[PDB]
């Protein structure tokens, strides 16, 4: 038997973090994009 | 015609096709060029110019 611990490659947080991250996806090679949203989340400003 | 008769010289002919080509290529290259207000607007920190 073995154990792991698994986890994602990056975790950004901290208030205000949002509009800055994503400058990382456009500074490498990435033109199209796909968004999921709920409803309520479309009506709205978010 | 005006700056012929005080000043001298020059020929009518000539005075002409030069006032023309210094009234608009000053008006097909400096027209769309923003020099008032805001420039430019980078935000990965905040800044303005």
């Amino acid at each position: 038997n073995m154990l792991w611990h698994k986890l994602p490659k990056s975790i950004y947080f901290r208030r205000g973090s949002l509009p800055i991250a994503l400058d990382e996806v456009i500074t490498d090679g990435h033109k199209r994009a796909l968004i999921v949203t709920d409803r309520f989340l479309f009506n709205n400003g978010y | 015609k005006m700056a012929v008769a005080e000043s001298g010289m020059g020929i009518v002919e000539d005075k002409v096709i030069k006032n023309h080509f210094a009234s608009e290529y000053i008006y097909n290259a400096y027209k769309d060029e923003k020099t008032c207000g805001v420039l430019s607007e980078d935000d990965t920190f905040g800044t303005i110019t």
